[PDB]
């Protein structure tokens, strides 16, 4: 298993976004991905997941950051719809100065 | 920059570890 | 003192078992950073390899090594001690952002 | 096959020309 | 009498229109089609074989020198330019044509 | 200047067509893969209908598609094809090219 753009993924364990694409993450054993929590409190850089998608909670945009996949055993556990994996690029690029 | 131009020119050679920035500190949350 | 993007600062880290400091470019803005404590750095290494996503250091700002534009992290600047270096020229973060950006999938 | 790799692999000396069937013949709309 | 099928070599004639030839072509698409519009979907044999990526060699066995351009497929009416089989590809040079040229159409 | 890119309607030569192959392509190789356009549409089986006021009117002959120079031919954009039509040209193609 390799991590693709838009899985939602256990690694060591809890659940975590990806953003970086299977061809990137395949060569380097590195991704680029945000954290899950179940600690929602509505605060500004939160992605709401829906319900019924295999994983809950909120992706913590602002947490995002390059790891090691391959120590840490990524393993599938869904796919993020679109309009999440947007949002999080949306609120993600504000914060890194991306427009 | 296109991604795909940019992942043509990695190689064995020129790949980075993970990079160490040790325990986590404050409110990190990994 | 609060990081702002485009800083250059020193950043510590500590090993968990019984480390060392490291300077890292700032991405993200004041604003954000002054009211989380954490920000959005990439890594300077000494290790310039070629690697595609490393971006060079003009000799004038005096920071040796290169920055690896895909080594992102959000990092607590407040417990890692972030202190200011220097302060990367408009290009550098603009090609910074434009390989980091390419990989996250931005449009 | 993956395109990106597939592109990866083209060179200013290894690229075909259009290839020249001459004119329109029979059905062919174009 | 012949109506070309997939996996066919065949030699189709081209004509200048001001004042040509004949070249072996590989077939992709099945008889079926083939046999109820007059046309067919081929790529075209080259003698130049260059490295370029598209490229799909052909086995000695065939007898038939050059290589198959697997970008290079076109709409073709096989009547009008008097397709004659000449050969059949196996099923492994088939597939490679079709997964290249299929990864360039964009297909999922 | 212009290069085509996967799913625009592009004039050419002169008549519009759809191109499929994409711009990392297209660009390097000067060719494309695209299938044309035209108004004649007759409800034959590879025919595929366009939406209207996209700029462009007709049906997309999906079993046409051929690889042709762009550049000789003045490439020219007209409009940017609704993703379910380009879906369905390369479904009715794929089918056509033996790729299931």
């Amino acid at each position: 298993y390799v991590p693709d753009a838009g899985h939602l993924v256990w690694l060591n364990r809890r659940p975590a976004l990806v953003l970086s694409p299977a061809a990137y993450n395949g060569v380097t054993g590195l991704m680029q991905a945000c954290p899950v929590t179940s600690r929602a409190k509505g605060y500004p850089f939160e992605v709401t997941l829906p319900a019924h998608l295999g994983v809950s909670g909120v992706v913590l945009a602002d947490h995002c950051r390059s790891l090691d996949w391959r120590s840490r055993r990524a393993e599938q556990l869904a796919e993020a719809p679109a309009d999440v994996l947007a949002e999080v690029r949306g609120k993600l690029g504000s914060l890194l100065g991306m427009s | 920059y296109d991604l795909a131009a940019l992942l043509a020119e990695m190689t064995p050679e020129n790949l980075h570890g993970e990079t160490d920035w040790g325990a986590l500190e404050g409110r990190e949350e990994w």
